């Protein structure tokens, strides 16, 4: 059989359904999402981290002229100075007085401790929602883990469930993402090939240890003042220590719905939105004929208290007449209660106290015990606890949420607000034919 | 010190310092008596939702107010389309059986 159900997809409230076909005893299911996955898509543009500036051995010629060459290390600058007579320990390197040239190298390279300090950047696209469940059909529990795609028969063994497309698209992502140590942040880093001198993704690479380095890191060669040997050099600060410096919170803290992002792979687990059409196929096995399932002659739903709150805040208990012992499914068939217990033991002639949990203040819902459902009638106090630590099982509705007393009283004033209006024309309808018989 | 924090039906994580995230939820506990007497009944649903406690009693309002003039103004209108014809025509005589029906 095929049941087309809504189960909200908040992690850890179970979802109770209630499947009846026609000549089988009605069949009670449960569907959890113990797990959910948003896994994206994602794409590698580089991986960035502090780097070194590697300025090598100054070269001299004592008395000739020096040339710049093009080499393709990051950020390579060179340049060549006129006069320079160098010393080091020992006097004067050359020979000439002012016709020795020098030629200044800078570029560079990838810190050595980078290996474990980087950060990638990174494009995700659309996301996918994977999803474990616990249905429960009867007395046999299945997990299993589905693609909610719309299309994709993710089942354990027979259960055959399809998850149809979720009701809103939602990711915590946006389109460009940073990666440091486990860290995830939502930064629009500069694109590959683009890079800007003191800001994030100054050096670009395609990994750690690749030999295409791009930087621009705005290596100012200098002219040599001090007779010593010298490459003076001034550079901007590294736009990494500066991100980090300015790095924000992660999205581990600042994403919405409560997601838990992680990484390898990039994915934000448990995430409590929108609704997940899922459709079941039951085995045949699990539904069981109406002759050799007790059956009940007159069942009386009494609710003793209740309060709404997030937890199981009422109690339900049910005077009933059955012919037979066994074992017969209940049910609230309504949006406003949900029933802690779904399985109920029948002894013949007795009484079941079972708890429930509203969110209207009242208890007018229908609890069926395996077939003949009865309405229950009472007052849902508001609760004494201000904060609780569970979620709330149920959805808050506006004519649930609306008292009978508050209705009436909304009634009572609107409906002689239209009183007034239909009295008042009959009144003119009244001297209408009046003045017409008058003349 | 002491922070305040906003908590609604949705729920709200709160991470101090290396400690395990810790999520609290918000009920309508709201002060007043949804059961009780209109204004206990009106405290609770203001505190709870109060733009549209406020729409939901302005509604009201005006809905006994355009209805109270409508009646008046229904009655006020057929009592002078009653009155001004002939009841009080210039020399024209009303007796008692059709002037106490619903005059005075």
């Amino acid at each position: 059989f095929e049941h087309a159900t809504t189960v909200p997809n908040v992690p850890g409230i179970p979802y109770k359904a209630l499947v009846e076909r026609a000549g089988y005893a009605p069949l009670n299911l449960e569907i959890t999402v113990v797990s959910s996955e948003l896994t994206p898509s994602t794409n590698k543009e580089y991986v960035t981290c502090k780097f070194h500036t590697v300025i090598p051995s100054p070269q001299v010629k004592c008395c000739g002229s020096l040339e710049c060459k093009a080499s393709s290390k990051a950020d390579y600058t060179c340049r060549v100075f006129g006069g320079v007579y160098p010393f080091m320990w020992g006097g004067a390197q050359c020979f000439c007085d002012s016709e020795n040239t020098q030629l200044s190298e800078a570029y560079v390279e990838f810190a050595p401790d980078c290996t474990i300090d980087h950060a990638v950047a990174l494009k995700v696209h659309t996301a996918a929602l994977k999803v474990g469940l616990r249905i429960v059909y009867g007395n046999t529990t299945a997990h299993l883990d589905t693609f909610v795609n719309g299309v994709t028969p993710g089942s354990s063994r027979d259960l055959k469930v399809i998850a149809g497309p979720i009701s809103a698209a939602f990711s915590p992502f946006d389109h460009k993402v940073v990666i440091r140590k486990g860290l995830v942040y939502n930064y629009d880093f500069p694109e590959y090939g683009a890079m800007k001198p003191g800001a994030f993704g100054d050096i670009q690479a395609s990994s750690l240890y690749a030999t295409d380095i791009v930087a621009r890191t705005d290596i100012r060669l200098l002219k040599p003042s001090v007779k010593n040997i010298h490459v003076p050099y001034t550079q901007a600060v590294s736009g990494y220590e500066m991100w980090k410096n300015n790095s924000g919170r992660p999205l581990q803290e600042t994403a919405p719905f409560g997601c838990k992002i992680e990484v390898e792979p990039l994915r934000a687990s448990n995430c409590a939105y929108g609704h997940i059409p899922i459709s079941i196929d039951i085995p045949d096995a699990a539904f069981v004929r109406s002759s050799e399932s007790p059956t009940i002659l007159e069942v009386s739903c009494t609710v003793a208290d209740c309060i709404y709150s997030a937890d199981f805040g009422g109690s339900l208990t049910l005077q009933y007449k059955a012919d037979r012992e066994g074992h017969c499914p209940v049910h609230s068939h309504s949006t406003t209660a949900v029933l802690k217990e779904a399985t109920t033991h029948v002894t013949a002639t007795g009484s079941i106290t079972l708890h429930f949990s509203t969110s209207s203040p009242q208890a007018n819902f229908i609890v069926s015990l395996c077939g003949k459902k009865t309405t229950c009638n009472a007052e849902c106090k508001p609760p004494a606890d201000h904060i609780i630590g569970e979620p709330h099982k149920v959805d808050q509705e506006f004519q649930a949420a609306v008292s009978k007393t508050s209705w009436n009283w909304l009634l009572a004033l609107f409906g002689g607000a239209s009183s007034l209006i239909v009295v008042g024309l009959i009144v003119l309808v009244c001297s209408s034919m009046l003045i017409n018989t008058r003349r | 010190t002491s922070r305040n924090f906003s908590v609604g039906r949705e729920g709200l994580e709160y991470v101090w310092g290396n400690h395990e995230p810790v999520r609290v939820w918000a009920q309508e506990s709201a002060p007043g008596d949804p059961h009780g007497w209109p204004h206990e009944i009106i405290i609770h649903y203001y505190h709870r939702h109060p733009v549209y406690t406020v729409i939901v009693l302005c509604g009201v309002a005006l809905a006994i107010l355009v209805g109270t003039a409508s009646s008046a103004a229904c009655i006020a209108k057929a009592r002078r389309d009653c009155l001004t014809p002939y009841a009080l025509a210039p020399n024209a005589t009303v007796p008692t059986a059709l002037a106490v029906l619903c005059c005075i």
